[PDB]
């Protein structure tokens, strides 16, 4: 035979060492992430990003540094589809929630919409 | 005086004039021993005797989509019917129109930039009023 | 839904191999506290191997018992070869940690982890 | 261009002291508060402006390749100076 | 003590929400009529199952499923809420 | 394209291709794809149940004669549901060449021990226990080789922090080395450095 | 309350408390444990020291950068004490000899030193002032130790009203001079009742007195769980520790009974169990190796 049937849910979280605290207590954003509006290349929203809520930083009392307590705080994962990203939060007992993929639709554009004889769409300077 | 925190400072859902729920995320956190709105009234109620049943954001979420449910399917916009009903229910009591003209409590650029508390604090709002009154 | 196994066949098999480790971990606090000269009572030292047991025990999946066996096993041998120091020994024992706020209304004082 | 607080220790260049009841003073008792006492924002004041007959004139902090990239600076406005963004050295047109 | 609000969650298209527009086309004006200072809360969601939620005095709140009610049955649940008061 | 660009070297690329079709017609009851890359590396992609065959019949084959194990390698990529990518890198000294051979598992398949082919691998996979948590069968003696004592967590994770979630201190209480939730007194600055424009056309994948 | 002092992070040595303390007397056994449990939840302390620099060196580890600030004190100079507290929002007195010296006897150290501290530390003002007495201070009692050690918690409480003052009766640790003393005498058996207490529950008692505002003023009495006659205390020492300098008031000392004070607060109304002597004195007395417990009163 040598294949076993678990027909269980998948769950690594006793496995991957991370503590309690940060497995039930964190709320997992996926997410495609926004454009930069100062520019307009899109090749940073192709992938879906898995991040984690802002936990608390505060200033270092020596030099005014940015001291953090969360590990969790810089973990960023890159996942090809949503489902990916939603198995491997599922995997690892995170809260997750996902918001969905905005595309820009798709615009109607006319070089000679400039210039029309009767519609309010004409350019007064070019 | 009870410390809250503001819209970048913590998840919270609001709601905009068409209906759509939507919810913030954590930016940074309150200043100083300023905490999260629902977390200061919960602990209220928990000094008071009337411990209210939520204790994490999603149990708060559970018993706003227990008021109503659209408050927690996000960028969704949930149509309303029934025009009809309450169209019937405004004929019921005839209250008179004012002899007042309609004016909007912003006319001018100026009347913009200071609305709300943050606003109010803002010193770039105020060189913004100051550079459209010159 | 078809996978290798491990070790464990099904859950019973798995069940006879954490029942072994556990018995082999019940035999080794009286050594662990003896050589690692530790501050411990042996019947404290075996509270902590139960709870440590008692820690996974909602799991049904045969394939992470049998890798929560392995890592029993790989610390048992660390612990009986002395690999570990006292040090390793005590982290189990969290003692200079100071408690944290459980209720609602002491982490509210504190700060903002829910 | 140092000045000094009232709690009797130096503002630095940046504008930094600590309150007379920030307890941050107590790192500073027995030791001192290192500031730097010559503020580049006092020695670029101190610069003669260059008249100049262009109209447009170009910077690199002197130095050739051991000042700063080379810009170019428009000198139309008659009313204000025309200062580098790098160096803080300013330029006049002559006319 | 007695009865503070009602909420009453349907859906626009779910057919086990059919009576219960039913109900509101029909005879919630005439409800409404009746009790001008009861806020009766209609609230339209996408895929949720029909509900009655009764607010009374001192946070107590009673909880009725409306799924597959025709409109007389949400009738006859509405008026028990309104006839219990407790 | 002479000075700055690197010369391609064709005949290598076409030996590796004939020896990549040469081990994909000998094993297909194991090997996947087969590609060569443009700086001529050869990958034999194989299924996991093939990691003894494959590694013996290179190890072993008079025309591949692949003796040396180079370097043995996980990859943790958690978008894949066998999130982790084990890489043999392999040198035959005969014929003067190198090959990858290369095939995955999840969180809980054991891969099959190639100490029985090659007993470089000794410590090598014993790694990838300790640094990704790929267990291994039938290993001699596998266990954790780089980390502390009491680790718990792969590091090598792509989900595991980079700081960790202990660090360790001196405490002249207990007089002892003490391990506590790590904060940091200066949190690492994440920096989003990719471009948001395409750099390289020729890796275009197709759109959605 | 300033911003600075506002406590963030999660009570870790990165972290900020909002504590200030100065805590004098902290080169010795409780302030090894004292700086120990403030610096390792991110409390500035400022530690004025007397003796040599290298005699500090152990304090070092105890907190994050900048979170421990050593400067030299004279006990006889207001000045230096003054330089030491005016930044503090606690005050921590720790000053203390077993035995008098050449120029300083228990009247400099437990008279003269707390009043000026104290006087200083109101003048300053510091929100927060814990002094340590003994639970056995009277001004009645036989060795001159106990008698200044009254007589100073008395100026302490007169010249500083909101001090915490605390007692604590005979401390074990492992750097202490009572189960040390008793397993390197190896000073006879009489009627001498004794309740020790150990460190680190008085350590705790010290931090909770720290951060429980209703502690200003009170008077606290730190005892151990079980009373011990002096004799069957002595040989659980020689038992545990597997044996088959000194002066006439330390024997003075060692010959008097811990007191039984019911109307002072203790361990348990700062929210701290009190730890037992049956599981610290192996701990303690492992150094002394080259057991049935001790009889309860
Ligand atoms: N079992 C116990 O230890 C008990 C102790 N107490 C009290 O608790 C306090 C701390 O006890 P403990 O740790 O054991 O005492 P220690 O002898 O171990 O240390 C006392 C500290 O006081 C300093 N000190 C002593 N004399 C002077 C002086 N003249 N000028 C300046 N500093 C001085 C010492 O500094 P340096 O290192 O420079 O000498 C040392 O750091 C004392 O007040 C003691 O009376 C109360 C009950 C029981
Ligand atoms: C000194 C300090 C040393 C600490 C020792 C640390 C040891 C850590 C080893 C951890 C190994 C495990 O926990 S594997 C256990 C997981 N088992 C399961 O999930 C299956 C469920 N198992 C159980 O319920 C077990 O109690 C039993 C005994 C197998 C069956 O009980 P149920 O019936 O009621
Ligand atoms: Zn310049």
């Amino acid at each position: 035979t040598q294949l076993i049937t678990v027909d269980e849910k998948l769950d690594i979280t006793t496995l991957t060492g991370v503590p309690e605290e940060h497995i039930k207590t964190r709320k997992a954003r996926i997410f495609v992430p926004a454009r930069n509006n100062m520019q307009s290349g899109v090749n940073n929203t192709k992938k879906w990003k898995m991040e984690f809520d802002t936990r608390e930083r505060w200033e270092n009392p020596l030099m005014g540094w940015a001291s953090t307590a969360d590990p969790l705080s810089n973990l960023v994962l890159t996942f090809s589809t949503k489902e990916d990203a939603i198995a491997f939060a599922e995997k690892n007992g995170w809260s997750y929630d996902v918001e969905e993929r905005k595309v820009p639709k798709p615009k109607s554009k006319s070089y000679g919409a400039n210039f029309s004889w009767n519609k309010r769409t004409r350019v007064s300077t070019k | 005086i009870l410390p809250g925190a503001a819209y970048t400072e913590k998840s919270a859902t609001y709601v905009n004039t068409e209906g759509r729920a939507q919810q913030t995320k954590v930016a940074v956190m309150p200043p100083g021993l300023a905490r999260e709105d629902w977390k200061i009234i919960r602990a209220l109620s928990e000094i008071a005797g009337m411990t209210l049943p939520y204790d994490t954001l999603d149990q708060v979420r559970n018993r706003l989509e227990e008021v109503s449910p659209n408050l927690v399917r996000y960028d969704d916009v949930e149509g309303a019917n029934y025009f009809q009903q309450a169209s019937e229910l405004s004929k019921l009591v005839n209250q008179q129109l004012l002899a007042d003209p309609l004016v909007p409590p912003q006319l001018t650029i100026k009347d913009f930039y200071m609305t709300d508390s943050i606003s109010r604090a803002s010193q770039t709002m105020a060189k913004c009023v100051k550079a459209v009154t010159e | 839904t078809s996978v290798k196994p491990i070790f464990s066949r099904d859950m019973n098999e798995a069940k006879r191999r954490v029942r072994e480790l556990y018995r082999a971990w019940y035999r080794e606090v009286p050594n662990t506290v003896h050589l690692f000269q530790l501050d411990i009572s042996v019947k404290q030292g075996r509270d902590k191997v139960r709870e440590m047991f008692k820690k996974n025990a909602h799991v049904t999946d045969p394939r992470v018992v049998d890798l929560l066996v392995i890592k029993g096993k790989m610390e048992l041998e660390e612990t009986i070869n002395v690999w570990k120091q006292r040090t390793h020994v005590m982290r189990f024992f969290h003692e200079t940690e100071a408690p944290r706020p459980k209720d609602f209304l002491s982490k509210f004082y504190v700060g903002h982890d829910p | 261009g140092v000045r000094t607080s009232p709690t009797g220790e130096k503002v630095t260049h940046t504008g930094q002291v600590y309150d007379d009841e920030d307890y941050r003073r107590v790192r500073f008792v027995g030791r001192q508060k290192e500031v730097n006492e010559n503020f580049a924002i006092d020695l670029i004041a101190e610069q003669p402006v260059s008249q100049v007959g262009s109209r447009v004139i170009s910077c690199d902090g002197g130095g050739g390749a051991l000042g700063h990239p080379r810009v170019y600076i428009n000198l139309d406005k008659e009313t204000k100076t025309g200062t580098c963004g790098y160096c803080g050295l300013q330029f006049r047109q002559q006319h | 003590l007695g009865l503070r609000e009602i909420r009453i969650h349907l859906c626009q298209r779910s057919p086990g929400s059919q009576g219960v527009r039913d109900f509101i086309e029909k005879r919630y004006v005439e409800l409404k009529k009746a009790n001008p200072d009861l806020p009766i809360l209609i609230r339209e969601c996408s895929d949720v199952q029909p509900k009655l939620w009764a607010r009374y005095a001192f946070g107590q709140e009673k909880n009725v499923s409306l799924n597959n009610f025709s409109a007389d049955q949400v009738t006859r649940a509405l008026e028990n809420v309104l006839s219990s008061k407790a | 394209t002479r000075p700055t660009v690197r010369p391609r070297n064709d005949v290598a690329h076409k030996q590796l291709s004939a020896f990549g079709e040469y081990v994909a017609e000998i094993l297909p009851k194991y090997v996947q794809q087969v590609q060569v890359s443009c700086f001529s590396e050869l990958e034999i992609c194989i299924h996991p149940d093939g990691v003894i065959p494959v590694l013996t019949f290179l190890r072993d084959h008079s025309n591949a004669q692949f003796k040396s194990l180079a370097d043995l390698t996980a990859v943790d990529i958690p978008t894949r549901q066998n999130r982790f990518e084990i890489v043999y890198n392999l040198l035959s000294l005969r014929f003067n060449s190198r090959i990858r051979v290369k095939t995955y598992t999840d969180e809980l398949t054991p891969v099959e021990s190639s100490v029985s082919v090659y007993k470089a691998a000794n410590w090598y996979e014993r790694e990838i226990w300790d640094m990704f948590g790929v267990f291994f069968a039938n290993h001699p003696d596998l266990r954790r080789i780089l980390t502390d004592y009491g680790f718990e967590g792969h590091p090598f994770r792509k989900d595991f922090p980079l700081s960790g979630y202990v660090e360790l201190r001196y405490d002249d209480e207990v007089k002892r080395v003490v391990a506590e939730p790590v904060e940091l007194a200066q949190e690492f600055r994440k920096f989003d450095l990719n471009s948001p424009w395409e750099a390289f056309p020729a890796y275009r994948q197709p759109p959605e | 309350l300033h911003h600075a002092v506002i406590p963030h992070g999660k009570g870790g040595r990165s972290s900020v408390s909002g504590i200030v303390a100065t805590v004098f007397g902290a080169t010795g056994f409780l302030g090894r444990y004292l700086v120990n449990h403030l610096g390792r939840m991110g409390s500035q302390v400022i530690v004025p020291y007397r003796c040599e620099p290298y005699d500090t060196m152990h304090l070092r580890p105890m907190g994050d950068l900048g979170q421990i600030i050593f400067m030299d004190w004279n006990g006889r100079d207001k000045d230096s004490i003054r330089r030491a507290v005016e930044h503090s929002n606690v005050v921590i007195n720790l000053v203390g000899r077993e035995w008098e010296t050449k120029n300083f006897d228990f009247e400099d150290v437990f008279v003269k030193i707390p009043q000026a501290i104290a006087q200083v530390s109101k003048e300053a003002g510091v929100e927060k002032f814990i002094h340590i007495s003994h639970l056995n201070a009277d001004i009645k009692s036989s060795s001159k130790y106990l008698r200044n050690k009254a007589v100073g918690e008395k100026e302490v409480r007169e010249t500083f009203p909101e001090a915490t003052i605390i007692k604590p009766a005979d401390i074990f640790g492992r750097e202490d001079r009572f189960l040390n003393y008793f397993a390197n005498i190896r000073s006879l058996g009489k009627k001498t009742v004794k309740q020790p207490v150990y460190i680190v529950d008085v350590t705790k008692g010290i931090i909770n007195a720290i951060k429980d505002p209703d502690a200003r003023g009170k008077t606290f009495a730190f005892v151990g769980p079980n009373r011990y006659l002096l004799f069957d205390l002595v040989q659980y020492v020689f038992a545990v520790a597997h044996r088959p300098w000194t002066t006439r008031d330390k024997v003075e000392r060692i010959h008097t009974t811990d007191r039984t004070l019911p109307h002072l607060p203790g361990l348990e109304d700062l929210g701290v169990q009190a730890t037992p002597l049956e599981l610290k004195a192996i701990e303690v007395l492992r150094r002394h190796r080259t057991v049935q417990p001790a009889k309860t009163v």
